[PDB]
Parts: C-alpha cells; structure tokens; sequence
C-alpha cells in the first residue's frame, strides 16, 4: 500500500504541458518499479510552498530570495538541488545580476528616481533584493513599508507578485501584476522585453538573457548595461561590469517527509539524457511553448547539495544579513566606537559551566553560547548566532575554507615578549609502552591505537599524513586492529575500543572518558598499544600532577616515544624525532567581528591572565582541572597577530600540503559543504 | 526424520536498485 | 505474500471501476502492463 510517486508543482498551463512531456518521456526510460513524475498546477509559486508544506505537493524551483522566503516557519522547506549555468568543463554555480537600459538614454545610476523600471518579481535575487539594496539608504524616512517606499521613489514601475491593492504604483505599467506566465512581463524574459517595448527605461536581468533573446550583434550593440561606479560599459564585459553574484535557483522540498534521493536520482537521469542535446526529440532546459519552464534556460545541469547545507548556509551570510536588513528596512549607521558584547561558543556543560563562570567575572563584554560538536559550533559561527572560538590548527583549515579567518594565537612557551613573539609550533609525537619494546614504526599493523579526535593535527593530520604515504588506503580499521579515535563512526572499532558510556561512545565531545589529549593518555594507559598526542602531554600527567588516581600512580620513564625510521628514543628528547610539527591553536571569527574580538581579548588576558596567582578560590581563565576547557591549560599568553589572519598564512605550507594529502580521505560533512559552495 | 535439508531453493538475490527479483525456481523472473 | 495479497486487491481495485470503451494508445499502453504485471507477480508468487 501505496507505491513511491514524485510530484512536481507548475505554476501554469505551460508548465502542465511540459511537465507532460516530461512525465512521458521520464516513464518512457524508467523500469516498471521506479517511481515517476506526476504533475500538480497551482496558481502561484507562493501557493506551492503551502501546497508543498501540507503535503500536497514535493519539489519545485526558486531563486534564492525566494528561498528564504520559503526557510521560514510554518514552511520549513530544504534545498536539494542546485544547478549550474558553465559548461560541463567548468561548472558555475553563482550567476550575476546586471541592470539593461537603451543606448543613449545618457542618465547614471546614482540619480536614476523618476524612471521606468521593471522588475523581475518581488522578492526575487536579481530583479529586487540587489537593486534596492544598492539603492536603500538614498530614500528619506518613513522606509517602511518597501513598496511605499520605492513607490515613491519611481514614477511609477512594474514588478509582478506585488499587492496591487495595497499598492498603484508597483502596477502602473503592467496592469496585473501576476505570479504566473500569463503575464507577458513576468520573468526573465519578461523584464528584457519590458525594456524592449520601450515602456520601461531600465530593467534589471542576469548576464545571458540579452543573449538568449537577441540574435543580431547590432541589437546587442544598441542596448547597453550601467556599472556600479557611476560609467557605462557595453554588453560582454558583464564579468567587468555587475551589480553582485547571486546563487543559483534551487529545487526546494520540505525536511522530515523528505525525500532527497529519489529526485537526485530522477534528475541524475534527467541531467544524462536532457542536458547538453544528446536528444533532439525532446529538451529539459529549452522548450518552444515558453522559455524559464520548469528550470532555467541557462542551466547546464544540475549538483547534489549535500545534507549538512541548510538554507542559511546555502545563501551565505552577506547575503542573508542584507536580505533581513531589506525586509526589516533599516539602514545600518554602525559607528563603530563602542563594542557589543561577544558572543563566545562552548560545547557540553564543561566548557558551558566554565564559560558562564567567566561571563560573570567579565563585567559583561563576554556572553556564552553553547552547541555540542565542534563542527556544529563552526556552523553556528558562520550563520551568525556565535562570534568566537578556540580551535586547533585542523579545524583552523575548516573554518578557514568555510570563509573564517584567525585573529589571537595561543602561546605555550613563558617570556617577558610572548604576547608579541609568533611561536614557532608544538610537537606531535606517539607514546609506546616500556612494557612492549617490540613496538617500531615499520610495523604498526594489527596493533592498537589511541587517538585524541578526528580531524585534529596531533591525533589525525599528523599521524595519518604519513601514515597514508605508506598504507595507501582511505580506511583506517583495516590496518589497526582496534583503535580509539572520536569523532569516527559507529560502525567502525575505532568507536568501539572507546570508553564512554552509554551512546556517547566515539562521541567528540568531553563526555567521551578517552576524548582530548588526557583522555587519548588514559586510552593508552588503560587499554592502549600507542597513543597520538603532543611531546607535552606526559610530562603534565606524570607524578601527581592530577589528583585523578590513574595518574598519580603513574611515572614518566616507562612511558616513551618511538621514531619515524624505528628507534625508540627516551622521553625527555622529543626533538631528536618528532613526528612531525603542528601550528599553535587559534582564535577564529568572523571577519566583521575581528576588531571587537581583538580589542576586547586583549583586555580579558591582562587580568585574568598567567600572572594572576591564587588560582584556587579566585577566577583564573586558563587554568582548568585537565579536562583541557576553553583554551590549552598550560598556555602562557595570547599572541596578537599582525600581517598574517588568513588560514593558509597562519598554518603554513607543509602543514597546508599535508592535510591536501589527506583531503580525499576526510569525511567531515562540513568540509563537503564548503567546498561545494566554491565554483 | 532426515538432519539435512533436501531443496537449498530458499536463497535468493534481488539487484541492488530494487528494480528486479531474482529467484531460484523457474523462470527466475517474473517478466 | 505481502506482493500476492497487494496484486490481488490492486486487480479488484481496477475490478470495480468505471469503464471506458474508447481509450487513446498511450494510456491503454499502461493500463495494458499494469495489469499484465499483476497477474506475472500473482504466477510468480505462488509458485515462491
Ligand atoms: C622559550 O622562551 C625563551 C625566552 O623566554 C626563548 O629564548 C631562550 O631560551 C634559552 C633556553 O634554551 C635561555 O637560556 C635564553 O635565556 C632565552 N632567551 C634569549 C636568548 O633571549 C626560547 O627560545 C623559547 N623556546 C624554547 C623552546 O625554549
Ligand atoms: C597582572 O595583573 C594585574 C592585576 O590586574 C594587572 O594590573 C597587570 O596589568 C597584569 N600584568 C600584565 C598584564 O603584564
Ligand atoms: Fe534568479
Ligand atoms: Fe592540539
């Protein structure tokens, strides 16, 4: 009882002709027992997404202003599938927006009120949201409402899906302001021939459709683009002259009915028979009863967005920070004196306990809130609800490549010039037992393994670099017998070697017994053959340096180091053999935050910093109780960095060249996320 | 009675798409 | 037998209906292996 369907939403009648066709020739390739399209026409694309969020309907495409129009409770709606508009040699996966005019109308952009314009639509990415972005703060108050607003300051205008009743102005050239193809001016297309006709004086499209409407070079060559700096360029340099990129349109399906795979598959056949005209006798992205059916007309294909990617981080952030200051109407002054507060991340009612601590202590330029992995914290930075955080250096490389950039460093070595003095970077090694002395590194196969957390320099980039020179295999529990490395998954005996309990094994949080550098320790200690952790790690937990009962009893010339070509060196030489360096960890933001971060944490460090003694008792921000929280507990000072806040800057080459060895094992969504989003 | 199983007829195969069942009696498919 | 009991009641659900005499090709073709491809589970299935 029922069978799978896919439904696809039309917004017109020509929509239902060429999602017949589309439905004809989609069971025509299809077996029997694979679903196929079926088509429902609602009036509107407004109506859609309510017919979509009351399950009447599954899929249908956007803009991404329309997007975000369609994020919004009670809707709840999820970008599946994007498209890209290069050739398949180079996919492009944002487009430009550009503003068309006639040749020698002789006016500029800055004083452009009392013109014709016609738009694409309202809410949409190119037609609206760039240009009354661009020119918002010019109009006097009242702003709010918009359409009053740019009604006033147009003589009058076309824009479709516009309120008619509430607003004159916004239909004054185009009688019906409708949200379908029956209007002639709606579109694309629609807004170019809303120039053509000579009744609008500008219009506001993409780069390609002067190309796709006019054939003739002379046509071409009459209709000119204005640029953002106040000149006039003709028409193919639109990679010179634009407005902003924009994203592309989106196919949007609600998030818990789902479902993502049976439309990636659907249109995975789609996108191989449709595409790039290996069929005459039918096209998806062109069709002769209109143009913009159903998908764009220069799409070339279509790319999987992978799960992690929401809405928010599907836009971006420039672009949803302008789209909410458009909406709310408010024009940022922003002078920049004083500072608010910072909003300082936390993970797991450790790292929330000892942050709420220091937002009392702090009079009040500190504010903490909390997430639970660390990749969903860098989330929660890039959409914008966290400001800071400390991270070491292999998740400086993903927050780096999602768009974020370094500001403090950590310092680990005391002087009277830390604070100015850029380190030089901590060492990585592995601990072996005096117990086993058969241990080298030539053989490491079937012997187990203790590692701090995935996707970190010291307990991943480091080991598994040059350990992936020699294995040459993307998996890792095939040439460990059993390990313990966090942050892996549940299937694998990596997670199930691991301590905590119960569900929150190989969970990368400090709710894992093994997790960190102290907890990678007392794998070893406990159930361990070598363990992957920093040259500073035993002596901190040797000799009563905890209080903990483990580590009291223990002693530091047992527990050694082994080498790269085999031979055991004593402990107290690391620099005779590490295995290799690693980078300092660092404070990551936002770049419009880094003043604030900046001037702000070079305040907290001077009082509560190393030199505040009595720790016990009294506040002290560094020193923790070995659990590592918030900082690394034996840092001295945090050094101020001039001349060198990118990722690539700050990590350096051969660390930067290491994790590019690694970077087809990786398995951290996030990272899939940030590299889909780059072209 | 007999401790073995005459026919070993049960086991079966089916594509990984879903798309088709395969069987061990004749036809071994249902088109 | 759950792919018997859902053929059989899909065939008595075609069995109630309204009938047409006068079908176009392209339809009639899907009526034609939609049943055609309950009967061949049915002779399929009690014989697995
Ligand atoms: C750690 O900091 C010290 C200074 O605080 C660095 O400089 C010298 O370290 C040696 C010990 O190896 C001292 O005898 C000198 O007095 C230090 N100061 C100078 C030369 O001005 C040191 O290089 C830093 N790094 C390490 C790994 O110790
Ligand atoms: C040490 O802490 C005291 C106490 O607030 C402070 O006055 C002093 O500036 C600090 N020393 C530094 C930051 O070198
Ligand atoms: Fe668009
Ligand atoms: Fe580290």
């Amino acid at each position: 009882v029922p069978d799978k369907t896919v439904r696809w939403c039309a917004v017109s009648e020509h929509e239902a002709t060429k999602c017949q066709s589309f439905r004809d020739h989609m069971k025509s390739v299809i077996p029997s027992d694979g679903p196929s399209v079926a088509c429902v026409k609602k009036a509107s694309y407004l109506d859609c997404i309510r017919a979509i969020a009351a399950n009447e309907a599954d899929a249908v495409t956007l803009d991404a202003g329309l997007v975000y129009d369609a994020y919004l409770a009670p809707n709840n709606l999820k970008p599946v599938v994007a498209e890209f508009y290069g050739s398949k040699e180079d996919p492009q996966t944002f487009y430009y927006a550009v503003a068309v005019v006639k040749k020698d109308s002789g006016f500029q952009m800055n004083q452009l009120r009392g013109k014709k314009s016609c738009h694409t639509g309202l809410g949409r990415s190119a037609g609206w949201n760039i240009p009354i972005g661009l020119l918002y703060c010019d109009l006097p108050e009242p702003r709010k409402p918009l359409e009053k607003a740019v009604a006033n300051f147009f003589s009058g205008s076309c824009a479709p899906c516009a309120d008619g009743t509430d607003f004159p102005q916004l239909c004054q050239l185009c009688p019906g302001c409708g949200c379908s193809t029956l209007n002639q001016y709606f579109g694309y297309s629609g807004a170019f021939k809303c120039l053509k006709d000579g009744a609008g004086d500008v219009a506001f499209v993409k780069h390609s459709t002067i190309f796709e409407n006019l054939a003739n070079k002379a046509d071409r060559d009459q209709y000119e683009l204005l640029c953002l700096d106040n000149t006039r360029k003709p028409v193919d340099e639109y990679k010179d002259c634009h407005l902003a990129q924009v994203p592309s349109h989106t196919v949007v399906a609600r998030s818990m009915g789902g479902k993502e795979d049976l439309i990636w598959e659907l249109l995975n056949q789609a996108q191989e028979h449709f595409g790039k005209d290996k069929s005459k006798e039918f096209q998806l992205f062109s069709s002769p009863h209109g143009k913009d059916l159903l998908f764009k007309d220069s799409a070339h294909g279509f790319l999987k967005v992978p799960p992690r990617m929401d809405a928010k981080m599907y836009l971006g952030y420039e672009y949803v920070t302008a789209i909410r200051n458009l909406r709310e109407g408010t024009c940022p002054e922003a002078p920049t004196d004083e500072c608010k507060p910072v909003k300082w991340c936390a993970l797991s009612h450790h790292e929330r306990l000892k942050c709420d601590e220091w937002s009392v202590n702090s009079v009040g330029k500190i504010e903490c809130v909390s997430a639970e992995t660390t990749e969903d914290c860098i989330a929660k930075i890039m959409n914008g609800e966290a400001d800071a955080m400390s991270l070491d250096g292999g998740f400086v490389y993903i927050a780096g490549k999602c768009g974020l950039v370094p500001v403090l460093a950590e310092n680990y070595n005391k002087s009277d010039n830390c604070e100015d003095t850029p380190e030089a970077g901590y060492f990585a090694v592995a601990v072996v037992k005096k117990s086993a002395s058969d241990l080298t590194w030539d053989n490491l196969k079937g012997k187990k393994s203790c590692h701090t957390a995935v996707g970190r320099t010291a307990g991943w980039n480091i080991p598994m670099g040059l350990l992936y020179n020699k294995i040459n295999h993307c998996r890792f529990d095939e040439f460990f017998s059993e390990g313990c490395a966090p942050g892996s998954k549940k299937d694998s005996s990596l997670c199930k070697l691991c301590m905590g309990s119960g569900l929150n094994l190989c969970e990368p949080n400090n709710k894992e017994g093994y997790y960190g550098y102290t907890g990678a320790f007392r794998c070893l200690v406990e159930k361990g053959d070598v363990a992957f952790v920093k040259h500073q790690t035993v002596p901190q937990n040797t000799g009563g340096k905890n209080p903990d009962p483990w580590a009291k009893n223990l002693n530091e010339k047992d527990y050694e180091l082994l080498c790269l070509d085999g031979t055991r060196k004593p402990v107290e030489e690391y620099a005779n053999c590490h295995l290799a360096r690693a980078p300092n960890h660092a404070v990551v933001t936002r770049k419009d935050k880094e003043a604030c971060v900046h001037k702000i944490l070079r305040q907290q460090q001077h009082l509560f910093g190393s030199n505040v003694t009595d720790c016990s008792g009294n506040f002290c921000l560094f020193r923790s109780e070995t659990k590592d929280l918030l900082f690394r507990d034996d840092t001295v000072c945090l050094a101020k960095l001039h001349d060198r806040n990118t990722y690539e800057k700050y990590l350096g080459e051969e660390y930067v060249k290491a994790v590019g060895n690694l970077r087809k094992c990786s398995t951290s969504s996030l990272l899939e996320a940030c590299t889909f989003r780059r072209p | 009675s007999t401790n073995t199983t005459d026919n070993i007829d049960y086991f079966d195969i089916s594509d990984e798409s879903n798309y088709y069942l395969i069987s061990q009696l004749r036809p071994h498919f249902s088109n | 037998l759950q792919k018997v009991k859902h053929s059989i009641d899909q065939v008595t659900a075609l069995s109630d209906g309204v009938k047409p005499k006068q079908v176009t090709k392209n339809r009639l073709k899907e009526y034609y292996f939609n049943i055609g491809n309950y009967y061949s589970i049915f002779k399929f299935g009690k014989d697995s």
